[PDB]
């Protein structure tokens, strides 16, 4: 994440850590959203263009972290997934519309005080805080600038707003869809920041103001570059998405 | 259920050091 900053402790206790096994490497950010369930972007788990096609078994998460250059013992949990569940509408070839999936944890994570699940948008919490000018916050151990294909050692945060639909299209020739929200500073705002490459999978969080609790409005999905003047990050849109969420969560 | 709680800030009535830029977003025109 660029421009952020270090999170206080406890401040994303929903946030998760994906790796592949082995060799242990940190691939993505996700988020907890109940007790038994594990949310990301899909390109995290398949992108064919990468060569990229993780099953359950080639992969594991770490909860309530706060450093990766620290071991976090009786703080951090690790977990084996026992299912991966990709959007069957998720398009890789085109623009990443749907970025989204689930893992299902082997075992049930234990609630502390740096483990929480973040809860997701009904239809009003939608309406109410998906609106250009207002912000919510994305957080990641994602790269630090844009560079070729910046590892932080603490979880990084960075409050961003939602921008105008029209000028998320004009910012870029790639094709955005209904399921896909863009937010980050207009060149001549002034302040600055973007997610990056890393932080895929990780939330973009909002706080309601009228029951205090945090809201999980999108997921880091994709962007050109990171932290340019006139380009912004685009998210998956959780809402638009929620009901496939609730049939492969309904059905455990 | 009791989702988007924070243990450590909603829970004890304490604030996070950035939330009020959010809030103020809202707010604003
Ligand atoms: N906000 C930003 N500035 N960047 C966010 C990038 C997040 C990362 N995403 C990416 O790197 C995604 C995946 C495919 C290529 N990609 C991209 O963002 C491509 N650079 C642009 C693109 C978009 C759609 C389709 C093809 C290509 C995740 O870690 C996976
Ligand atoms: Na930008
Ligand atoms: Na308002």
């Amino acid at each position: 994440i660029v421009e952020g900053s270090d999170a206080e402790i406890g401040m994303s206790p929903w946030q998760v850590m994906l790796f592949r096994k082995s060799p242990q490497e940190l691939l993505c950010g996700a988020s907890l959203i109940s007790d038994r369930w594990v949310l990301t972007a899909a390109h995290c788990l398949l992108y064919p263009p990468w060569d990229k096609n993780f099953t359950e078994n080639d992969l594991l998460v770490r909860i309530g972290k706060h450093s990766r250059t620290r071991y976090e013992r009786n703080i951090e949990k690790i977990s084996m997934l026992e299912k991966i569940y990709i959007h069957p509408r998720y398009n890789w070839r085109e623009n990443l519309d749907r970025d989204i999936a689930l893992m299902k944890l082997k075992k049930p994570v234990a609630f502390s005080d740096y483990i929480h699940p973040v809860c997701l948008p009904d239809r009003e919490t939608a309406a109410s805080l998906l609106q250009a000018g207002y912000k919510g916050r994305v957080t990641g151990w994602g790269n630090l600038k844009e560079t070729w294909t910046g590892q932080p050692s603490v979880l990084q945060v960075v409050n961003l707003p939602i921008v105008e639909r029209p000028v998320c299209k004009d910012s870029t020739r790639i094709r955005i869809t209904d399921n896909m929200f863009c937010a980050g500073y207009k060149p001549d705002e002034g302040k600055r920041g973007d997610a990056c490459e890393g932080d895929s999978g990780g939330p973009f969080v909002m706080k309601s103001p009228f029951n205090n609790r945090w809201y999980q409005m999108g997921i880091v999905s994709w962007g050109e570059g990171c932290d340019r003047d006139g380009k912004y990050g685009f998210y998956t849109h959780v809402f638009r998405l929620k009901k496939w969420i609730q049939k492969v969560i309904d059905q455990f | 259920a009791d989702c988007g709680l924070r243990p450590l800030f909603e829970k004890k009535s304490l604030e996070d050091k950035t939330e009020r830029e959010l809030l103020e977003s809202y707010i604003d025109g």
